[PDB]
């Protein structure tokens, strides 16, 4: 129940402390990995990277799975995204599908 | 390797040792005998020296109080605290409320014919009051120039971040450190727990009886020497534990400890406080003793830092078979 | 690492001064620049401009290059918005190309 | 032009020049010499007065509180301002800590028979104290009535700016001066760095050693004087770094810039300070003397002000040859 402020380049994002913990895999879900980010003079985590993404990114923990991109956000930008957060190739893969995305006779089945 | 070291972030210079005056001080021994071992560990270097308004009921304080004032030390160079909860037999004289905190710690004060304590402590967490008022409660002691920081003991990390999370939030001073029981029996809070904080929001551990209260030394390896901290009245609870049968096993593995003390060339006790030290979220281990051998002794715990390998830690780790899963 | 603060006719904006700092030659970047619009009571940067188009330029500096117009600003909003931050010539053209956008003979040749 | 001038965007309004206690109160001249350059940089209408806690240990502060009460000035008037850093030969008694910066400023006020300085200082930056705690410590001795205003030394403009970003953080009082050393020999601190400063968050910068230690004034050209501030004991540093290679060039520019004194109608001293003060970043020049003809001698770079054209500072930057690069 412990709140958790992350500071995403000048936007607030609050939630608990269980709702991140929910998925231990990724980086706000381990504590070690999101130690490198912590802001002791304001009790926050700091972010200087996209903001209009960080929307599906925080939802992705409190609806437990749901991933998806949101419809301002371009394809490239929210899909390196979720490679910093590291939500984990499983999520990462059913984002694409949702998304729409599925010697002796080596060298003579090359020019065939 | 380094002598004196910050109080977790804070720019509060302590000795990695201090003396405590529990049981000892206007209790078990003379006052004679505590002014005779703060003139050596002052002497030595030793600046912190920790007391309570509960130990023997404030005479502890006035012990203190008096061995400073007639050893005319400036105080810019002592490091006093003392902690606040056990202020009384009434009800409104026990706990953290704003109304305790401030009576209690004016009280101590007072016994200790000092202006201000350097860190004024929570004994341990009080449920009966809100976190709010009692963050706000030690910012006030502060701010009137009664201690310089403040800290807990006995809190766990939930309880210690949450007064962090709430000076945040209302713009006070967040505690600084943080007093916890560690010796070679007792180490599943200091090595776990405590050193996120040291790292997150900078804590630092005051870790308080390195040799669980004269067990570590080995001296009730036979019985229940006289004069012991065992054979004290009202330390009843102490003997038993020591003569129990889990107590008896941990006698067993002080003998295969014994044996790394003689070959690092030290004593029993000065291996357990160095072996304290070994960690950077330690940021003092406060000693106790009963005559000026047993502190001259402690003292030298210095020296065995240094010999302290991952060789002879893991070989400690294994003796006694407790060390706490990360 | 310096924190930088900037408010946006209300809305907040904070990043690192080295992610500003990494092209010195736009307004954020240069310090001289940006000078006339600090407030030394908040420690901020003040903007009494367009609050959308601001999202596209801060990431311009993280993202270091890319220069997306958002969806829901119009194209003339955010091309002005962008001679004001004075991001370069060089990337006001990838901007264009990104959106959509490539005497005794001087008389005679005007009538044919 | 204009004499008083306000120190940095505060409203504290101190001369362009001030009598600095270094070396000299209470330690190379006499206390009845002290009262007399007091009395003559006062009777001529300075108001800035500066020391430190590690002046003769303290008895410079001695001299100048005793020569503040023995002349009766009002209060109201004088603009006293001290150093807290080197506060003692302890661990805690040297440093930037919540401990040291009230116990320190504490003592200093004691000394000085004074209720509160204008401005307390950080006379260097200290690593081992938090930014936060150095910050609230002085708020909070400016609250309580020790300091009205207070200011860093030896800082660079990253800490400076940290000090004003983490007062804005905590709703603090951010700091408004910074003394950094600015002679014909040292100038890439107040002419690069500090500007931007002094626009951005109006932090003044207060400038000392004008003629770095008497080496701009041309006397070691020669030799080292007899009692000089070279030939002064615990100064073999300063006779060094003068009878170097290095510093014999440093007098061979001298010869130059010695022209141009004559040229305008000074002496060299008179020009060097006057240089100081021809930027709008410095808010003051401290001055030091051991006589009253030194005294009396460096206010006359008043008039010098007017003089310094662009004509006669471009050729004194061709003299010196190290113009920092913007
Ligand atoms: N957070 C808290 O509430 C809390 C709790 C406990 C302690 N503390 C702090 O910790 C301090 C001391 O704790 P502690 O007494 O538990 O320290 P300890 O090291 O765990 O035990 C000290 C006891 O061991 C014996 N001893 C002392 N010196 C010795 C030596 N050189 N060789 C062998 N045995 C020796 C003495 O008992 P004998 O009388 O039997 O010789 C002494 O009372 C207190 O003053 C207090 O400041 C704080
Ligand atoms: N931020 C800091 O920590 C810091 C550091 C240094 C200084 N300061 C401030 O600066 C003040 C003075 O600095 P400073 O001593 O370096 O001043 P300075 O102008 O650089 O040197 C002054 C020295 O020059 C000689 N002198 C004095 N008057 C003279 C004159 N009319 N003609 C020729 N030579 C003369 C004197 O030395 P002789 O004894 O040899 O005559 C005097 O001690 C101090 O009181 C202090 O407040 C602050």
């Amino acid at each position: 129940s412990e709140r958790v402020v992350i500071n995403i380049s000048g936007l607030r994002f609050e939630t608990q402390l269980k709702t991140l913990a929910q998925f231990p895999e990724t980086l706000l879900g381990d504590p070690k990995k999101r130690m490198r980010y912590f802001d002791p003079l304001r009790n926050e985590y700091f972010f200087d990277r996209n903001r209009p993404s960080f929307d599906a990114i925080l939802y992705y923990y409190q609806s437990g799975g749901r991933l998806r991109r949101p419809v301002n956000v371009p394809l490239d930008i929210f899909s390196e995204e979720i490679r910093f957060y590291e939500l984990g190739e499983e999520a990462m893969e059913m984002f694409r599908e949702d998304e729409g995305y599925i010697e002796f006779q080596r060298q003579v089945w090359l020019l065939f | 390797l380094q002598f004196y070291r910050n109080l977790g972030k804070s720019g509060l210079r302590v000795s990695c040792l201090g003396l405590g005056t529990w049981v000892t001080f206007g209790g078990q021994i003379t006052d004679e005998m505590a002014e005779h071992l703060m003139t050596l560990a002052y002497d030595n270097g030793i600046n912190l020296f920790d007391t309570a308004e509960v130990y023997a009921a404030g005479k502890a304080e006035v012990v203190l109080g008096n061995i400073i004032k007639k050893k005319g030390w400036r105080r810019s160079s002592l490091v006093i605290t003392t902690k606040i909860f056990w202020g009384g037999k009434a009800e409104t004289e026990r706990g953290l409320s704003r109304k305790h905190i401030i009576e209690g710690l004016k009280a101590s004060l007072e016994r200790l014919q000092l202006e201000y304590v350097d860190v004024v402590f929570a004994n341990r967490p009080d449920p009966n009051t809100p976190m709010e008022e009692t963050v706000r409660a030690m910012t006030h002691v502060i701010n009137q120039g009664m201690a310089m920081y403040w800290g807990t003991s006995r809190w766990s990390s939930m309880e210690i971040m949450e007064a962090y999370s709430v000076a945040r939030q209302f713009n006070l001073i967040p505690p600084i450190c943080e007093q916890a029981e560690y010796h070679m029996f007792q180490r599943e809070k200091v090595e776990v727990q405590l050193p996120e904080l040291f790292h997150k929001i900078g804590v630092g551990a005051m870790t308080w009886s390195p040799l669980a209260c004269g067990i570590v030394s080995g001296k009730y390896d036979s019985g229940i020497p006289p004069y012991s901290r065992a054979s004290l009245k009202g330390y009843q609870w102490l003997k038993d534990k020591i003569l129990s049968e889990e107590g008896r096993r941990q006698q067993a593995k002080l003998k295969e400890l014994q044996a790394i003390a003689e070959r690092l060339g030290c004593t029993l006790p000065q291996l357990a406080i160095a072996w304290c030290l070994r960690n950077e979220g330690v940021s003092s281990v406060l000693l106790g003793a009963s005559n000026a051998e047993q502190l001259m002794e402690n003292i030298g715990a210095i020296q065995v830092l240094p010999k302290l390998s991952s060789s002879i830690v893991h070989e400690i780790d294994s003796i006694l078979g407790n060390k706490p899963y990360s």
